[PDB]
């Protein structure tokens, strides 16, 4: 619904007309492999001493 | 040209860099080779400056 302009005829442009929003993450490049199954890996690093 | 017209072009004709990627995950494609894209615009020579 963001509008970006008015467009002279009081018919506002909005972000929907130039884009399509959705949620959606950050990085899509890396994912994760348990016994083949999809999983997300954290690792537990030791803290010293 | 005032002093503030050049600070001005040298605070954007010489720049830092900025990246961005070909084929990256997002697309439906899938592109086999995921090229990364290089955008330079520091200037080194004294000639470029001038």
């Amino acid at each position: 619904n963001i509008i970006l302009r008015v467009n002279e005829d009081k018919s506002f442009l909005r972000i929907k007309d130039v884009a399509k929003v959705e949620i959606g993450a950050e990085q899509y490049n890396s994912t994760g492999r348990l016994n083949t199954s999809a999983a997300v890996p954290i690792i537990i690093n030791l803290q010293s001493g | 040209v005032t002093a503030n017209d050049v600070i001005n072009a040298v605070n954007d004709q010489n720049a830092q860099y900025a990246t961005g990627k070909i084929g990256e995950e997002p697309v439906v494609n899938k592109s086999p080779q995921v090229i990364s894209i290089t955008m330079q615009g520091r200037l080194q020579t004294p000639q470029e400056f001038e």
